[PDB]
């Protein structure tokens, strides 16, 4: 007992935080490893994504160095004030935290070898844009993008511990609207005139999943256009009718279109959702407007010619429109 | 008359049967168990499957759903299952059409529910045809063996649903036909 | 003195473990109007260490069967920092104490059953011992079948009414259908408010979607029933096509599709709401 | 149980082949003059 | 400096708002003896744009003056 508390106070003691791992030396090789726990929201309105993951570096330190104790050591994590860590840093976040409860959610753990692990439970707020303008046909590329504030690369270096197996836990994440397809990770320095500053990038790429719209938004309007077609083999006397038909069909897609953006993201961007349910719009007012041609022609001036037309040409141009939006933005 | 309406009626249970039959294996998840040779313990239906954790108990964990495509981990699973469902549509469309029956003569509702019977046999034999082929998915192919792919059963046994398909269509092709037989006497 | 009850202040200066709540997304404890935390002592060589707090774990709801959904929303916990062969956790046995049910915070769900249950994770920073609490939780159906089910429903019967009507009757039916789809469309938005943005749709929104069905299909049945009465004007027994395809002639028998409308689409309902009541309450 | 689907199988091909036989004894029936 | 994009509100407000008068202009042309069809069209009209007025003040504070 008491030859590792003389170990550690001897390690204590000597060490300074204000100067790094072999200062006058190489840089220092931090390696990096990530345990995503749980993405708790990703947000089109404000263009960002909250995260809860197990971050951990891992690096050696010689001062921190001891022998004769080959069982390794877990200190307390209020020893992490005493001890140096990397300038390490999100330049994407917009808000951020460690877990307080019960103790902070924090560790520190040293090896016989002098080698350093130091893992933190951050829930960080990262920012990445959306490329909406296929909304709700999109996918997404999010970064979380981690650096050195003050150091270079002839400083300090990063690295991807593991490699590829240095993120995991993303199959455990399943979220409410998006699914994840790939998760890529990219180790590079950014070159400036004053010198190269090393950098990591974890991008997940996430698909988004459209079946809610496919059955709230889509197939509504597709089946009030077809109502709306309806109208034409109403007899072209019956302007009651016909003009209530029709009208109501407008007030109806009217009625989709205002409460469905309440409950869209609120960003006044154009969007592909906007644009079928314009061209909707369009469908149902010409066909309202084809019986007031109708109405004009024969009973206000042996189908006649403009409804004979229109039974063909109102499905077969809106199937031609289908087909031209599902290959544009598919 | 006294025997055509006592088989028209048997008739009309026997398609009734079909039609529980059809639910109960759709929604059910035992078409394929696990087996000695398995990995690990678990089923998996057309769209639900129950997944051992990897404890003693395992807990039977299970995720997947029809109304989820999302979670199907295969695409010959999510064409599997919408045959299977437009089976259970023709069925329940026969049940319905029964009630024609009050004024349609007797012969065109039970040619109609005929042809239904044998489109519901025919979407069903697809989806048994269609259903092996996405063996070969990640989340199968880690449960039901390495070796286990399209129409390979590998290390893998079969449960009880997917011979009650095969059963369910020939109940169907006999019931289509001897609806047809009744149209015409 | 051999209970030594101990500040809250110096509680720092003695070990404590690491115990943290693995499934937590925020968590704290008050501390006014002085810190909520006590600690004890006992000459054996026992230490007894209480907190105050309020964590909102997370919970993963799978809402497939909204609103007939039932959860069992878990609560776990482990060292941080020590794996197995530093620490080892343990309950006091004899089940977990909870308070009387009825004071609860729960409304929109109803108290079924607690469990408990312990394992070991494989970590890459070694393997530690995680313990878990799992509450059970049934929703109640009560809103949602004033709000949603029965106006659906009566929708639904009020969009049959046209069947009733006379067929003469072209404004009437076509305002009645139309404007049946209307009130659909007007449920349907409020439908989602209370669920999540979940991309995947619910038991109720099928429901509603075979309501939206079942009005659209009448109103396009008068409308066929519109344009026809009006706008218009070998082997066993013989052959093998007379076996299969009546088709004889073909319709003349369609002046009466009111008829066959008025028994089918209240029979069609009628199996739609047994096969998925059925399947949703009892076989699923 | 374990692996153990030799009861559930079996009675499962029992009451398919009973219920089969039912269909067929009618549509035998039926097709006699 | 920051320009507003304005796009997405002339799909949101100006065109279907310019559409609802052009079928109000619709009812010029219906024959007069339809009372029904014509008074039906106008309040109708008058309903769907009294819809669409609401959604003009979704993205804006609630300043006195009008846009
Ligand atoms: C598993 C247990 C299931 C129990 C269910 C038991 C139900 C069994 C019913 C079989 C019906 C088919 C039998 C064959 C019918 C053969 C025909 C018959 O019997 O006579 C006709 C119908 O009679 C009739 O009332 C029969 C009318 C049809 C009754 C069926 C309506 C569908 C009800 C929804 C089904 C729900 C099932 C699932 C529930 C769990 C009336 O002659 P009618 O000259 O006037 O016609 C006009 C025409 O002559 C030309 O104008
Ligand atoms: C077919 C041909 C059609 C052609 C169409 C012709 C259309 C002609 C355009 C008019 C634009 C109207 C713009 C002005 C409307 C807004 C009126 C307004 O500004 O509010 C108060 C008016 O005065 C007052 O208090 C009290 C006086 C009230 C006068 C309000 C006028 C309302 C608009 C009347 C239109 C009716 C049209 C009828 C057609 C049937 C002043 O605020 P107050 O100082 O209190 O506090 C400060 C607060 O205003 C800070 O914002
Ligand atoms: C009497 C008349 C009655 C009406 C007729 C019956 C109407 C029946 C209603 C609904 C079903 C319609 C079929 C829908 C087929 C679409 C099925 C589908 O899932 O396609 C997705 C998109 O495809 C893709 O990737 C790329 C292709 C995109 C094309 C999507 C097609 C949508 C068409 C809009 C539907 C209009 C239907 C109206 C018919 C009248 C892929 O899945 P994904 O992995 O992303 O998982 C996400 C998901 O699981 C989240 O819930
Ligand atoms: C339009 C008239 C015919 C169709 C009516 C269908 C029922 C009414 C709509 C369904 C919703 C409703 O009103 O009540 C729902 C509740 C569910 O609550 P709970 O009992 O599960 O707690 O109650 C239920 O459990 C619903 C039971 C419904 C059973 C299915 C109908 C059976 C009809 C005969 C079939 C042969
Ligand atoms: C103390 O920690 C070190 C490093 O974390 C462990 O070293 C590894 O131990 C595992 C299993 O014991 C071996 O498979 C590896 O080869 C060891 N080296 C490395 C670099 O991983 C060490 O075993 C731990 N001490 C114990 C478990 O008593
Ligand atoms: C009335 C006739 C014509 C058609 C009726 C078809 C009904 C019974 C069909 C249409 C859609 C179906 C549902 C589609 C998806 C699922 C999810 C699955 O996990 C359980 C079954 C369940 C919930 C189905 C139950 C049966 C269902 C409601
Ligand atoms: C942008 C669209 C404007 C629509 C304006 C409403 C016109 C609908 C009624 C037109 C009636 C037909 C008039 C022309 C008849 C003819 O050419 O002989
Ligand atoms: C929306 C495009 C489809 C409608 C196409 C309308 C084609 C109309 C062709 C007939 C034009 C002549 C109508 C007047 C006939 C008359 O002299 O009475
Ligand atoms: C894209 C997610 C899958 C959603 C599946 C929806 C199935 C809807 C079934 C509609 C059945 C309509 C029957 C109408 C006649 C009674
Ligand atoms: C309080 C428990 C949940 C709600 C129970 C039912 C509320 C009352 C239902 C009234 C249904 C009226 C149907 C009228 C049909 C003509
Ligand atoms: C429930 C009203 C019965 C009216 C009977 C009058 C003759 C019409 C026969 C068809 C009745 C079918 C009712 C189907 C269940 C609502
Ligand atoms: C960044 C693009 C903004 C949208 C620009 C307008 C798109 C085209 C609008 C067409 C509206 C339909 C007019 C139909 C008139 C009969
Ligand atoms: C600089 C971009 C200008 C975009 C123009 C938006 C026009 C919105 C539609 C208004 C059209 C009114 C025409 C009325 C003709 C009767
Ligand atoms: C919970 O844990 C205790 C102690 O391990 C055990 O005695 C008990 O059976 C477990 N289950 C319940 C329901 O309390
Ligand atoms: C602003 C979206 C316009 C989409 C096309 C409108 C329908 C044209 C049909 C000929
Ligand atoms: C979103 C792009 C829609 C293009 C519409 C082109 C008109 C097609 C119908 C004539
Ligand atoms: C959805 C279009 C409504 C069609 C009415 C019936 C058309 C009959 C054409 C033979
Ligand atoms: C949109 C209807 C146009 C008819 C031209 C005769
Ligand atoms: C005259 C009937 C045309 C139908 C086009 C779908
Ligand atoms: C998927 C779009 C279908 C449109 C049929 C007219
Ligand atoms: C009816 C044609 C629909 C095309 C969808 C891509
Ligand atoms: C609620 C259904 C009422 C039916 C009356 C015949």
């Amino acid at each position: 007992m008491s030859f590792v508390k003389e170990t550690v106070d001897k390690l204590l003691k000597g060490y300074d935080i204000r100067l790094r791992p072999d200062f006058g030396g190489p840089p220092v090789c931090v390696g990096m490893n990530i345990d995503i726990a749980s993405i708790d929201m990703v947000s089109e309105v404000n263009m960002d994504y909250t995260l809860t993951m197990y971050f951990q570096q891992y690096w050696r330190d010689k001062r921190l160095a001891y022998s004769g104790i080959p069982l390794n050591l877990t200190l307390d994590n209020r020893v992490a004030d005493q001890l140096w860590v990397p300038d390490t840093y999100f330049l994407n976040d917009k808000k951020s935290f460690v877990h307080g409860v019960t103790v902070k959610n924090r560790m520190i753990r040293l090896h016989p070898d002098g080698t350093v692990l130091y893992g933190l439970r951050i829930t960080t707020t990262a920012a990445c844009m959306m490329d909406l303008r296929r909304y709700p046909l999109d996918e997404q590329n999010c970064t979380l993008e981690i650096e050195s504030y003050g150091y270079t690369t002839d400083d300090i270096e990063f690295y991807w511990r593991g490699g590829d197996k240095a993120v995991t836990g993303v199959e455990r994440i399943e979220l409410p609207q998006f699914s994840i397809v790939e998760h890529r990770l990219v180790s590079r320095n950014v070159v400036f005139a004053t010198g190269a500053y090393p950098r990591l990038s974890l991008s997940f790429r996430l698909k988004r999943n459209i079946g809610y719209f496919i059955l709230q938004t889509y197939m509504p309007s597709i089946l009030i256009t077809i109502l709306s077609w309806v109208s034409f083999w109403i007899n072209y006397d019956a302007s009651a009718a016909r003009v209530a038909l029709g009208i109501t069909t407008v007030l109806t897609m009217t009625t989709i279109n205002t409460h469905l953006r309440e409950t869209l993201p609120k960003i006044p961007y154009v969007k592909a959702i906007d644009m079928y349910l314009m061209g909707c719009f369009v469908f149902v007012f010409l066909a309202l407007l084809e019986y007031a041609f109708v109405n004009y022609i024969f009973f206000g001036r042996d189908v006649n010619a403009i409804d004979r037309w229109s039974r063909i040409v109102f499905p077969f141009t809106f199937s031609l429109f289908n087909l031209v939006y599902w290959l544009y933005y598919v | 008359m006294r025997n055509s309406r006592a088989i028209g009626v048997l008739w009309a249970i026997f398609t009734i049967c079909f039609a529980i039959i059809n639910v109960v294996v759709f929604i059910q998840p035992y078409w394929v168990g696990d087996s000695v040779s398995t990995p690990k313990p678990g089923y998996f239906g057309l769209f639900h499957y129950c997944v051992g954790s990897g404890l003693a108990g395992r807990e039977l964990t299970c995720r997947g759903s029809f109304t989820d495509f999302s979670t199907i981990p295969s695409s010959a699973f999510k064409a599997a299952a919408f045959f299977v469902l437009l089976s259970m549509v023709l069925i329940l469309g026969c049940i319905t059409c029964f009630s024609l029956f009050f004024f349609c003569n007797t012969a065109t509702v039970y040619k109609i529910c005929a042809w239904m019977q044998l489109l519901a046999a025919l979407c069903l034999v697809l989806g048994c045809m269609i259903f092996p082929d996405g063996w070969d998915a990640e989340t199968i192919r880690d449960m039901c063996g390495a070796k286990t792919g399209k129409y390979s059963l590998g290390d893998c046994s079969v449960r009880w649903a997917y011979i009650l398909a095969i059963i369910g269509i020939l109940n169907a092709l006999i019931l289509s036909f001897l609806a047809f037989v009744l149209g015409n006497r | 003195i051999k209970v030594l009850r101990l500040n809250s202040n110096m509680v720092g200066k003695i070990w404590i473990p690491d115990t943290f709540f693995r499934n937590s997304k925020k968590a704290d404890a008050h501390w006014i109007t002085t810190p909520n935390r006590m600690l004890r002592i006992w000459n054996d060589g026992r230490v007894l260490y209480t907190l105050r707090l309020t964590i909102d774990a997370e919970c993963q709801l799978q809402l497939h069967n909204f609103p007939m959904d039932e959860h069992s929303c878990p609560l776990e916990f482990s060292s941080y920092g020590y794996p197995r062969e530093e620490i080892v956790y343990q309950w006091k046995r004899s089940s977990v104490e909870v308070g009387d049910t009825r004071s609860w915070r729960l409304y929109q769900f109803s108290f079924v059953g607690l469990r408990n249950t312990t394992e070991v994770v494989k970590t890459t920073s070694g393997d530690y011992v995680v313990m878990s609490v799992y509450f059970d939780l049934s929703r109640r159906m009560g809103y949602f079948t004033i709000q949603t089910y029965i106006p659906c429903t009566l929708i639904v019967v009020l969009s049959w009414v046209s069947f009733w009507i006379n067929k003469d009757a072209v404004p009437a039916r076509t305002s009645l259908g139309i404007t049946t789809v209307l009130t659909m469309t007007t449920l349907s938005t409020i439908a989602r408010k209370s669920l999540p943005k979940v991309s995947y749709v619910t038991a109720m929104d099928l429901f509603v979607s075979v309501c939206f069905i079942f009005v659209f299909s009448a109103l396009v049945e008068y409308g066929t029933l519109h344009y026809f009465v009006s706008n218009r004007k070998c082997l066993d027994g013989k052959d093998c096509a007379s076996f299969f395809c009546c088709f004889e002639d073909c319709h003349i028998r369609i002046a009466k599709m009111d008829s066959y409308a008025r028994i089918f689409f209240p029979t069609a309902f009628c199996l739609f709401n047994l096969v998925y009541w059925v399947s949703y309450l009892y076989l699923g | 149980d374990s692996r153990d689907y030799s009861t559930e199988l079996s009675v499962t091909v029992a009451v398919g082949a009973s219920l089969l036989f039912l269909n067929i004894l009618a549509f035998a029936a039926l097709y006699y003059k």
